[PDB]
């Protein structure tokens, strides 16, 4: 089984896959090919770690576990991610909270 | 009575466990039985009529002994008949169990799929558990599809014949649980590896021996091939949780389920549907 | 063959279109006159139902185990309304 | 180069099967003259069948279908000829 | 709750295929479901504004749609509208999804569609394109569209899956037929009464292929379709029924002139009408049989002696139909079922008899064969055989058959041995039965038999000298055929040497009796007068004869010592005086005698006879010294009289083949019926001879009489066999 990964940027996010065996610069081309979007002063980081420009193996942090279809793993991407809306909900009286 | 007979069970060892304990009183004796009698599930007789053979009595006790039936696992009936022990195994399983049966008389099935709407449309046990209704197809027991996965948990409904044995043994996952009157001699087989099995007995028992196919010329063999598995949509897995939050709440408070999921804020079809499976 | 999904809050997620097109209503949309702006869906249902569409896609093969999907109380009821909507 | 004999001398004649020539089995007259089985068992008109065997056809012209014999000898009949 | 206000306006967007926004296609998704789900009748209201919403513009769509005057423009008009129509259809069912392909708004448009624009409209739509198939019927090359489209619109209509036949075949296909029907009806009388059967025939023909021609063309043939079968039973009965009992006026008129290629149109036509096929087969059969009988019965009695002329007469009557059928009806099996029984029915009226006569004409050193190579005259014979294939009464031919064959093998008068022998293949090839056709090659093996006894016999005894001594020892069937065993003296030359034969024959070959016909046997004997020598080649009688004169030629000798000299008997001893002073074209006369006769009859007792002095070969009116003559001729073959004992021999096959039939019947049938047994002897005749059931009867009733067949005793029309 491949592995459900989530990438965020500001207001546009992505699902996306690989293998353990990938480097990093896999996902730079992955998504540069997606969104078109050439490295102007931008790269891929970890939980917001540099990664310097990327073409790299030993530093995957994102094992098999941690990036599963039920969960994504994340990637963090001069960086701004807009949350989303979190949940305008109430125990609702029948949730006894 | 259903009460009466348990705690005879119970007595005999025949029960012992709490998980069985449940099951074999959510589902009253005679409920599956024919029309006509309605009297004799509750005694340890010959329950062969037409072409149903049910045992819920000791003899299913002491099958539902011998599988262990923890939730999630999947369970396969050869022979499973009218479904009455198809319904109590779905009762422990839980949602995300993989339940299917195989059975040789298409009228006999259509007699099953009526049994278990009555069953949830009339008993009481139903909204005390996540139950796990059981699916069915018609066919040999000899002649199932080739590529099937596996299956966790094999139980033979009738008499094995020891010259189809490893006929079944290739089926079970690694690490399963195989019951089967083989010679009519009830038995526990376990696939301790890729290619080793070990056994042991439990009862001498009575059945009859299945009938092998005779068709020839023709896709029959090894053909048959058990429902697909699927996953499932949303709707369902959202009315399982909301379902648990309320049954936890209602836990806490006893230290009726009708009553609060009709107030929740929702259309009255998804108050019908959604949790009340249309009652 | 990128069909984007944006909800109602300005907000954008990116899904191909074999992965998006296993519910009736998508393939409606866009079967008459990508993107697909959802009106009535929040953008926290709308990543979760994403999931559940990838997650669904990986298993369809699956050979006997299942897997748990959870789903919090907090937007499970949005999730139940949201979900007939689509199917 | 035969001249005035009669060098094409047609000499008919006929035969009819025998044990010898110096009996006779179904008549009582000389061998070479006709049958008397005609007269004294009842002319003789002799005809011949596949069995190299001579018969009388006094009435089997009309009743051989039932009488499809050779009462010359011991054997039946096959029929050659039905004319003249 | 009143989400009917951007509806509205989108869906009459939607119909008429005006721009739509997408965010609008998108918004209509949700505020559907909205409704549906927050409320307890937005069900049962959303389809009711639909309907209204539809049928307003359904309305303004018939206003517009019957605005125009014009044909074309009307078709084109419901055309075009329905086309939007069905593009749209598949566009507005998505939304509205689970208010109850098989969608709810789909089944609502097509049912409104049809109760509110076609059936007001129909009652034009399909009339005014069935005017323009009748304008093509006259010249008018319409464009074939106008039409096409109606039919791809009505077929459509039709929702309903269990029954979709209703709109197109109901309210298209009657008025096809219909019109189809009016123009054939109304144009066949301008040349029902205009032109002749063969031209009516070749419009009829060429107008039912144009109509197939549209047929396929305009009427839908998806499958269960049988559009072609009706348009084709129409156009056929308002065009060719309507004049059959005018079309077959000319069929005897055709088949009298031979005119083969007309029969073509008749019998093409005529094919197709169930019941006007008999007409011509009985025209063809009946007029085969009168052409044959009116002439055929007057020759099978006026004839006489004649075969050569009746038999190929025959052949030319069978050679001429034949030609006839196979040409004017493509050898159809019911036309030749036709000629058959109407041949049978000339060639059965009593017995072909001649043909075998024939055969012997054909065998036979006679004129005809002396003119013919043996291949020709198999040639012929194959007409002979062709002809006997045919006839009822087979078994007539061998009597005639045998006898012929037997006086040419045992006379040695046959024109060729190899002709003679290739007669086993052509009886094989008749189908007779082996026991006659291998008396052939056992007659041969018999002369064979008595070459070499006579060889045997000239070795040894060497009276007439051995080299010069033939005797026949040849089968007893092959000479004693007659009672009139009569014997005649005989020159010294041959009672010398008889008795030394009869005794070689007896002792060196015992079994062997010969037996002497001198009435068969001839011979040539050398004699002078005063005017030149000669050799006569005579019978045996007239050698005698000639041998009581060889010693005193210029005597006078009366009739009574002439006859006590042969020991011949009246008619013989007249025969022969007769063929010896008044040979038929003889220049000169063997003996002379004084009194005047007519005939032989007028021989006296008394009177004298004496050998000619001037008798000798003549030859370009010269008399020779020497030379042969043969005056033998027909005295030692047979006179009319043969066919009076044939004929009546044929008389005994009639009944004994026959018997022998019904025999055949009950060796196969134990025990059956009269009626069993006479419709046996229908197919067991036809190998022997068919005679009348006037003779069958009274032949059954001797058969039983003579107690070769049994009859149940409570039951006399019950016949038994045993054994």
């Amino acid at each position: 089984m491949d592995v459900f990964l989530m990438i965020r940027r500001h207001k546009t996010t992505i699902f996306t896959d690989a293998k353990e065996s990938s480097t990093v610069f896999e996902l730079k081309r992955i998504v540069e090919g997606i969104l078109k979007r050439p490295p102007d002063e931008q790269r891929l980081y970890k939980d917001d770690q540099l990664l310097d420009d990327g073409k790299t193996l030993g530093e995957c942090g994102f094992t098999s576990q941690t990036a599963r279809p039920q969960a994504p793993a994340t990637v963090g991407l001069a960086l701004c991610i807009e949350p989303f809306s979190s949940p305008p909900e109430l125990p609702d009286v029948m949730k006894p909270q | 009575d259903n009460d009466d007979l348990i705690d005879n069970l119970k007595e005999a060892q025949y029960i012992r466990t709490e998980r069985v304990e449940q099951a074999f009183r959510a589902i009253d004796r005679g409920d599956y039985y024919l029309e006509g009698y309605r009297d004799n599930a509750y005694k340890d007789l010959a329950w062969k009529h037409g072409n149903i053979h049910l045992s819920a009595p000791c003899i299913y006790s002491e099958v539902m002994e011998a599988l262990k039936l923890q939730p999630g696992l999947s369970f396969l009936n050869l022979g499973s008949g009218t479904g009455y022990l198809s319904t109590m195994v779905g009762l422990i399983l839980g949602p995300f169990g993989i339940n299917h049966g195989i059975e040789l008389h298409s009228d006999v099935v259509e007699y099953a799929k009526e049994k278990l709407e009555s069953f949830i449309k009339n008993s009481d046990s139903f909204d005390k558990f996540e139950f796990c209704e059981p699916a069915f197809v018609v066919g040999n027991c000899l002649q199932i599809a080739s590529d099937s996965h596996q299956y966790d948990r094999i139980y033979c409904g009738a008499g094995v014949q020891k010259d189809h044995e490893n006929y079944m043994k290739i089926l079970l996952k690694v690490g399963g649980i195989l019951v089967m009157p083989i010679e009519d001699q009830l038995t526990q087989i376990m696939r301790t590896g890729q290619n080793t099995w070990e056994s042991k007995n439990i009862l001498a028992v009575s059945f009859a021996p299945l009938v092998q196919p005779s068709k020839n010329d023709n896709g029959k063999p090894d053909s048959v091939g058990l429902p697909p598995c699927a996953v499932r949509n949303l709707q369902d897995l959202a009315r399982i949780y909301i379902r648990r939050t309320l049954r936890n709440f209602i836990n806490d408070e006893m230290q009726q389920n009708l009553l609060r999921e009709k107030i929740m804020k929702l259309p009255l079809p998804e108050s019908l549907k959604a949790y009340l499976t249309y009652f | 063959m990128y069909v984007k999904l944006i909800s109602s809050d300005g907000h954008e997620f990116i899904v191909k279109r074999e992965h998006a097109l296993t519910s009736g209503t998508i393939k409606a949309m866009l079967s008459g006159p990508n993107e697909v702006n959802f009106r009535e869906i929040p953008s926290h249902v709308l990543s979760k139902v994403c999931m559940y569409f990838t997650y669904k896609v990986r298993y369809t093969n699956s050979s006997t185990e299942i897997p748990e999907f959870p789903i919090a109380p907090e937007i499970a009821l949005e999730l139940l309304m949201a979900a007939n909507f689509l199917d | 180069d035969k001249m005035f004999s009669l060098k094409k001398w047609n000499a008919v004649a006929m035969w009819s099967w025998d044990v010898e020539c110096d009996t006779c089995a179904i008549c009582r007259v000389q061998v070479m003259d006709a049958c008397l089985r005609c007269q004294a068992e009842n002319d003789c008109v002799v005809v011949w069948g596949e069995c190299n065997h001579s018969f009388h056809n006094c009435c089997m012209s009309l009743w051989v279908k039932q009488n499809n014999r050779c009462p010359l000898c011991q054997q039946d009949w096959v029929v050659q000829r039905i004319g003249k | 709750e009143d989400k009917w206000d951007f509806m509205r306006p989108i869906v009459l967007k939607l119909l008429r295929q005006e721009s739509v926004t997408k965010q609008q296609w998108f918004d209509l998704f949700s505020d559907v479901h909205a409704v549906c789900l927050w409320d307890d009748k937005g069900p049962a209201k959303i389809h009711q504004a639909l309907k209204e919403d539809i049928l307003e513009f359904i309305k303004q769509a018939q206003a517009r749609v019957l605005s125009h005057q014009d044909d074309t423009a009307l078709l084109k008009a419901y055309i075009v509208e329905w086309r939007k129509f069905f593009t749209q259809c598949d566009i507005l069912p998505k939304p509205f999804c689970q208010l109850e392909e098989d969608s709810i708004v789909r089944k609502l448009m097509l049912d409104t569609w049809n109760e509110s624009i076609f059936s007001n409209i129909k009652n034009r739509l399909q009339d005014s394109a069935m005017k323009l198939v009748h304008a093509e019927r006259l010249g008018e090359a319409f464009d074939s569209q106008l039409v096409i489209g109606v039919r791809e619109s009505y077929v459509n209509l039709c929702s309903n899956p269990e029954d979709k036949l209703q709109i197109y075949r109901d309210n298209f296909e009657k008025a096809y037929l219909d019109s189809t029907e009016r123009f054939y009806r109304t144009q066949a009388p301008s040349y029902l009464q205009q032109n002749g059967v063969q031209n009516y025939m070749k419009y009829a023909d060429a107008k039912l292929k144009e109509e197939e021609k549209r047929a396929l063309r305009y009427l839908e043939t998806r499958r269960e379709c049988n559009s072609v079968e009706a348009l084709m039973e129409c156009c056929v009965n308002a065009l060719v029924t309507s004049f059959k009992e005018t079309i077959l006026a000319e069929c005897q008129g055709m088949i009298k002139r031979n005119e083969t290629e007309k029969l073509h149109l008749m019998f093409s036509l005529m094919d197709k009408v169930p019941n006007g096929i008999e007409p011509m087969l009985k025209d063809l059969e009946e007029h085969i049989i009168s052409a044959g009988l009116a002439d055929m019965v007057a020759a099978a009695e006026t004839i006489t002696t004649d075969s050569e002329k009746y038999v190929e007469q025959l052949l030319t009557l069978f050679n001429r139909f034949s030609k006839l059928v196979k040409e004017a009806f493509q050898d159809d099996p019911r036309f030749l079922t036709a000629r058959d029984k109407a041949y049978k029915a000339v060639v059965n009226d009593k017995c072909p008899e001649l043909l075998a006569n024939y055969c012997d004409m054909l065998l036979r050193k006679t004129p005809l064969s002396k003119k013919l190579t043996s291949e020709e005259i198999e040639a012929k014979l194959k007409e002979v055989l062709l002809v006997l294939k045919y006839v009822q009464n087979k078994d007539v031919f061998m009597r005639y058959h045998k006898a012929h064959l037997t006086r040419r093998l045992i006379l040695d008068i046959s024109a060729d041995s190899e002709i003679e022998e290739n007669m086993v293949e052509w009886l094989r090839e008749v189908g007779m039965p082996a026991d006659y056709v291998n008396k052939l090659a056992r007659m041969f093996q018999d002369i064979k038999v008595s070459e070499d006894l006579n060889q045997a016999f000239k070795e040894m005894h060497k009276a007439l000298p051995a080299d010069s001594v033939n005797i026949k020892i040849l089968n007893a069937g092959a000479w004693s055929r007659s009672s009139e065993k009569v014997f005649v003296s005989l020159p010294t030359e041959l009672e010398d040497l008889i008795p030394e034969v009869e005794e070689f024959y007896k002792k060196n070959h015992y079994g062997r009796k010969l037996h002497w016909h001198h009435l068969m046997s001839n011979g040539i004997i050398t004699f002078k007068n005063e005017v030149g020598q000669y050799d006569l080649e005579v019978t045996t009688f007239q050698l005698a004869v000639l041998f009581a004169w060889n010693q005193r030629p210029r005597e006078k000798i009366s009739f009574e010592n002439v006859k006590l000299a042969t020991e011949l008997p009246d008619a013989e001893l007249r025969r022969t005086l007769w063929s010896l002073v008044a040979f038929p074209k003889l220049k000169r006369q063997v003996l002379l005698y004084e009194p005047q006769v007519n005939s032989p009859k007028d021989f006296t007792e008394g009177t004298l006879f004496s050998v000619n002095q001037e008798f000798s070969l003549i030859k370009n009116a010269k008399v020779q010294k020497r030379g042969k003559i043969n005056l033998i001729g027909r005295l030692q073959l047979t006179t009319e009289r043969m066919r009076e004992e044939e004929n009546e021999g044929i008389v005994q096959l009639r009944i004994l083949r026959t018997q022998e039939a019904i025999i055949q019947i009950m060796k196969m049938r134990k025990k059956i019926s009269n009626a069993q047994l006479q419709t046996e002897l229908v197919e067991i005749l036809k190998n022997m001879f068919l005679p009348q059931k006037k003779m069958i009867k009274e032949q059954i009733e001797w058969l039983i009489e003579h107690k070769y067949i049994l009859r149940d005793e409570s039951d006399i029309n019950t016949f038994i066999y045993m054994a």
